C-alpha cells in the first residue's frame, strides 16, 4: 500500500495574503471527517483550481503501491508495473520538518508535517494518529483528483 | 558638551540582581582638548 | 542544569536503562552537578571577559553546523528517545578538551 | 596577429577524425559522440530528432567553447537498444524528412509559378 | 573573496524563484553543462499531467556533497519569523539547504556572495578547494546557459 494519508479536502481560500508568483498559487483547505488543516502550493497554470473545489488527497510513499521500493530516479519508459494513475495531479517531494505543539514533557497531541515538492511547499496539520506515518527526510508522493 | 548617549558603547552597562545585562542612560561629557591627568584627578568623574 | 528529579521527562528524552542509571547513581548525579558548577564558573569568567553582553565571537570550529551535519549523516530522529549517556558526553568532552 | 583563418571553422585538416565515440562509464547504455567542425545547426536538429525516440532516455548536445569548433552529444538508451543505432536512425530519419520537404517545396514552387 | 556576480547572480535569483518550471529538453540541455553530474536524471517535482522540473532541483544537483546552510533573501519580511508561517514561507524568502539539497528559498547575494556564512563559504569549509572550484564552474555554466 504505502498510503500514509487519504482524505477529501475543500478549498477555502486561494492566496489570502495576495498573489506572490504568477504560476503558483497558495491555497488553504479544511478537510471533513478528519478536520485537517492544509496549506498547499500548486502550479495554477497546468492545474487550475477555483474556490469551493473538492478534491481527494492521497499521500503515498510509492506509486506502484505493491510494496516495491522506489529508487527516486526518473524512469519514464517503465510505466508498465501498474502505477497509480487515477489522479490528475501528481507531485514528488521530501518531508523536511515535523512540528509538535507539546513541550515534550508528557506526550504529543497534534503534529504538523512540512513537505517540500521541489520548492512547492506544503504543511498538513492535525492529530498525531493520522500523522504517525510521516518520518523526517523521507520521500513522499502527492496525488490529487478533483471531485465533482 | 553634554549628552545622554543613545548607543550602548558609551552607555553604562550593569548586571541586575536577576542576572541579565541592562543599559542605563547617564550623563556623559565630551570635551575639546585634552587634560587627562587633571580630569581624572577631579573628584566628580568616573576614574575607571 | 540537568534535571534528574523528573522521571517522566527523562523517559521522554532517554532510554530505560539510561534513566535507571541516572536515577540510581549518586556518582553520576555528582558528576552532573560538577559539570553545572563548571559551566556557572565559566559564565562568570565570560561576564568578566565580555562586558556589554556581546556574544558574536570568532572561533575556529562551527559546533552548531557540526551537530547538524551529524544529525543529517546518522539519520537522527528527534521524536524518539536516544541511547547517548550523559556521563559519556561529559567524559568525551573532557577527553577532547 | 592571432586571428585564425576563416576556413578552420568548417574544414578538417590532416589528422582529425570527424566523429569519435566514447562510452560513458558512469551509467550503462550511454555513449558520447564528439563531432568536429560542426555547430548548433547540426547539434540542435540531431538532439530534437533523438528526443522523439521512445527508447532514448537522454539526449542533448553542447559546445564546450564558442571559439573552438566541436560538439559533444551524449545519448542514453534503454537496454536492448544502442545509442549508435539511435544516432543512425535519427540521421536517416532527418534525411527522409528533408527529402519530403524538398519535393513538396518543389511542387509548391511549380504550383505558384504559372498556376 | 570570490563570489557569484553579474548576469549569473541576476539569473540565479530568477532560476530559484518558486514559479519556474522546466520541461524535459531544457532539463537535459542544462544537465549537460554539469561537470559533476552522475548521469542519473532526478524524479521531476511534477509527474502528471506533464513531467515538469523545478530550478531548485537543478541547483540542488549543482550543490556538492551534503552542505547544510540557512540564509535569508534580501526581501525577507521581518515579521514572518515572529508570527505564523515561519517554516511555511509565503514569499519563499528563507533559504534552507539540507543534506546538499535546496529545500526552499530564493538565492541572492546573501547566500552566494562574498559574505561570511554563505553557501560558498560553507562549501569551501566542508568540502575543499577542488570541489568548490567545480561548484563555481557548474553554477556559472548551468545558469548562463
Amino acid at each position: 500500500a504505502g498510503i500514509l494519508f487519504e482524505d477529501i479536502f475543500d478549498v477555502k481560500d486561494i492566496d489570502p495574503e495576495g498573489k506572490k508568483f504568477d504560476r503558483v498559487s497558495r491555497l488553504h483547505c479544511e478537510s471533513e471527517s478528519f478536520k485537517m488543516d492544509l496549506i498547499l502550493d500548486v502550479n495554477i497554470q497546468i492545474y487550475p483550481v477555483d474556490l469551493g473545489d473538492k478534491f481527494r488527497l492521497v499521500i503515498a510513499s510509492t506509486l506502484y503501491e505493491d510494496g516495491t521500493l522506489d529508487d527516486g530516479e526518473y524512469n519514464p519508459t517503465d510505466d508498465r508495473p501498474s502505477r497509480a494513475d487515477q489522479f490528475e495531479y501528481v507531485m514528488y517531494g521530501k518531508v523536511y520538518r515535523i512540528e509538535g505543539d507539546e513541550t515534550s514533557t508528557e506526550a504529543a497531541t497534534r503534529l504538523s508535517a512540512y513537505v517540500s515538492y521541489g520548492g512547492l511547499l506544503m504543511r498538513l496539520q492535525g492529530d498525531a494518529n493520522n500523522l504517525h506515518g510521516f518520518e523526517v527526510d523521507s520521500r513522499v508522493y502527492l496525488l490529487m483528483k478533483k471531485l465533482a | 558638551y553634554m549628552h545622554l548617549p543613545q548607543t550602548d558603547n558609551k552607555k553604562k552597562i550593569i548586571i541586575t540582581e536577576d542576572g541579565e545585562f541592562k543599559a542605563l542612560q547617564e550623563w556623559i561629557l565630551e570635551t575639546d582638548g585634552v587634560s587627562l591627568m587633571r580630569v581624572l584627578s577631579e573628584k566628580d568623574v568616573d576614574p575607571v | 542544569r540537568f534535571d534528574y528529579t523528573n522521571e517522566r521527562a527523562l523517559r521522554r528524552t532517554l532510554q530505560e536503562d539510561l534513566v535507571k542509571d541516572v536515577l540510581s547513581n549518586a556518582h553520576i548525579q555528582n558528576e552532573l552537578e560538577r559539570e553545572f558548577e563548571r559551566m556557572r564558573e565559566d559564565r562568570e569568567v565570560l561576564r568578566v571577559i565580555f562586558p556589554t553582553g556581546d556574544s558574536k565571537v570568532v572561533l575556529p570550529c562551527n559546533l552548531l553546523r557540526m551537530i547538524w551535519n551529524a544529525q543529517k549523516i546518522f539519520h537522527i530522529n528527534p521524536r524518539l528517545p536516544s541511547d547517548l549517556h550523559p556521563i559519556k558526553v561529559v567524559e568525551g568532552v573532557k577527553e577532547l578538551s | 596577429m592571432n586571428a585564425p583563418p576563416a576556413f578552420e571553422s568548417f574544414l578538417l585538416f590532416e589528422g582529425e577524425k570527424k566523429i569519435t565515440i566514447n562510452k560513458d562509464t558512469k551509467v550503462p547504455n550511454a555513449c558520447l559522440f564528439t563531432i568536429n567542425k560542426e555547430d548548433h545547426t547540426l547539434g540542435n536538429i540531431i538532439k530534437s530528432q533523438l528526443l522523439k525516440d521512445p527508447q532514448v532516455l537522454f539526449a542533448g548536445y553542447k559546445v564546450p567553447h564558442p571559439l573552438e569548433h566541436k560538439i559533444i552529444i551524449r545519448v542514453q538508451t534503454t537496454p536492448d537498444y544502442s545509442p549508435q543505432e539511435a544516432f543512425t536512425n535519427a540521421i536517416t530519419d532527418l534525411i527522409s524528412e528533408l527529402s519530403l520537404l524538398e519535393e513538396r517545396f518543389r511542387v509548391a514552387i511549380k504550383d505558384k509559378q504559372e498556376g | 573573496v570570490m563570489g557569484i556576480v553579474q548576469d549569473t547572480l541576476t539569473a540565479v535569483r530568477k532560476f530559484t524563484k518558486r514559479d519556474v518550471f522546466l520541461e524535459r529538453g531544457e532539463v537535459m540541455n542544462l544537465l549537460m553543462f554539469l561537470s559533476t553530474w552522475d548521469g542519473k536524471v532526478p524524479q521531476p517535482a511534477i509527474l502528471k499531467p506533464r513531467p515538469l522540473w523545478t530550478g531548485k532541483q537543478i541547483f540542488s544537483l549543482i550543490i556538492p556533497g551534503h552542505i547544510n546552510c540557512i540564509r535569508t533573501h534580501s526581501t525577507h519580511p521581518d515579521d514572518e519569523d515572529s508570527g505564523p508561517y515561519k517554516h511555511i514561507s509565503p514569499g519563499d524568502t528563507k533559504v534552507v539547504v539540507e543534506n546538499g539539497e535546496l529545500i526552499m528559498g530564493i538565492l541572492c547575494k546573501k547566500s552566494l556572495g562574498t559574505s561570511a556564512g554563505s553557501l560558498v563559504h560553507i562549501s569551501y569549509l566542508e568540502m575543499g578547494h577542488d570541489i568548490t572550484r567545480l561548484f563555481y564552474s557548474n553554477i556559472q555554466t548551468v545558469i548562463n546557459n
